[PDB]
């Protein structure tokens, strides 16, 4: 009970959404969230929310609501409502480059992060705008923001990466698609991660065995399997899904063909950067964190191979 | 065009060992800029920051430790300016002006 003034209070109005273990775990969620050494990342803060919603009694989930004011993307608000939907216990607001958190209407923190997915490019602003998806119980990349030096901020609608899934739910009953991807996507991610670290560490003589032996190691530690082979084609991958929902834009298609140096170069990042989030929306795994721990296997196996 | 001024106690300045002290400073938020002075007339600002731009990354209410109404000003090139007002009321007031100017430019 060495909890904070408003922590104690908030708890006392919410302590009964959570049962048994849900209770103690929710508490540390609220901890990481509001009362840790530092404040959460924009993306972590959003995880923490839907970590709570998961922990809440099915009955009390109508209390966890997410919406863009005026249905306008540029902002997405996350909030917890009291029993009688009278006043907000917890409110998280996420704009373009800032996010903030309210508790009982006390401003608890405002953070400014830097939401440019196109950083390898100093000429180019590129933001993802999100709005809540019911099929995935999480926000999803719903609009792209591109700020060139040449053109005023072009927006690109994305409602149809979500639309590709409502189409897959209303087929064979989904999880089948959800099986293949999780096991394709992360195999791709580890693979990538490996090769990438061998290219930068060209001089260190990382064997093809280490490369192979590390790939299998993370595939293991994650519990992932490679069938896959031979990749059943009745299955549309997110990677492609994204490329597709960018093909039919007299705004975006024609954009790509300006500052083309920077031609197909800048594209594979935008697409990738999108997929990750859409993927993360689905499985709630940070594909990158894996890639790192893969890039990490490889170095600590190579380091390990100067012993054995 | 002033916004706010007044006395606060900052931990940020400084650290010895065995935790540290809470020293008094004077702080002014004028226009978009936060100036922090040693006291009410020591004209050389112990630190100044542009809340609006790259040098700051926002504010949070601090992990109330030994000192009652604490909060911090997030600075990317790595202080964090630690601060404690006198009353909860006084901190709400700072917190809201400070976080206001971050959302501005």
């Amino acid at each position: 009970n060495t909890k904070e003034a408003w922590w104690k209070v908030l708890w006392e109005k919410i302590k009964d959404f959570f049962f048994s273990t849900g209770k103690a775990k929710a508490d540390r969620c609220l901890h990481e969230m509001l009362f840790a050494e530092r404040a959460p990342t924009r993306e972590r803060l959003t995880e923490i929310f839907f970590e709570l919603k998961e922990l809440a009694c099915a009955s009390q989930r109508d209390r966890f609501q997410v919406h863009n004011p005026h249905e306008n993307d540029a902002t997405i608000i996350l909030r917890i409502m009291d029993q009688n939907e009278e006043n907000e216990l917890l409110r998280i607001t996420q704009n373009t480059d800032t996010f903030s958190c309210e508790v009982m209407g006390n401003l608890y923190f405002l953070m400014k992060d830097r939401p440019d997915i196109l950083k390898s490019h100093p000429q180019m602003t590129a933001m993802i705008k999100r709005r809540y998806s019911e099929i995935v119980d999480y926000p999803l990349p719903s609009t792209l923001c591109l700020n060139p030096a040449g053109a005023p901020i072009l927006s690109v609608p994305l409602d149809n990466i979500e639309g590709y899934l409502y189409t897959e739910l209303r087929k064979g009953h989904l999880d089948g698609w959800k099986a293949q991807e999780k096991a394709t996507y992360l195999a791709a991610k580890i693979q990538s991660g490996i090769e990438k670290t061998t290219r930068i560490l060209h001089h260190a003589n990382i064997s093809e065995s280490t490369q192979q032996n590390a790939f299998l190691e993370t595939m293991a530690m994650c519990g992932l399997k490679q069938l896959e082979i031979p990749p059943p084609h009745t299955h549309i991958p997110i990677e492609k899904m994204v490329k597709e929902v960018l093909l039919a834009d007299k705004t975006f298609q024609a954009f790509l063909v300006t500052d083309p140096s920077t031609s197909q170069s800048m594209l594979a990042e935008i697409v990738e950067a999108i997929s990750d989030q859409v993927f993360h929306a689905i499985f709630r795994i940070d594909p990158q964190a894996i890639q790192k721990m893969a890039e990490e296997q490889l170095t600590t196996l190579h380091v390990r191979s100067e012993q054995q | 065009t002033i916004t706010k001024e007044g006395m606060l106690h900052y931990k940020a300045g400084t650290s010895y060992l065995g935790k540290e002290h809470w020293k008094t400073c004077f702080v002014v938020l004028s226009n978009g800029i936060l100036y922090q002075y040693p006291d009410r007339t020591d004209v050389i600002p112990l630190l100044s920051v542009n809340m609006g731009g790259e040098q700051c990354g926002g504010c949070r209410r601090a992990n109330t430790t030994d000192r009652p109404h604490a909060f911090q000003v997030i600075l990317s090139d790595r202080p964090c300016l630690e601060l404690s007002a006198e009353s909860e009321a006084e901190m709400a007031e700072w917190m809201q002006h400070l976080c206001q100017a971050v959302s501005k430019g």
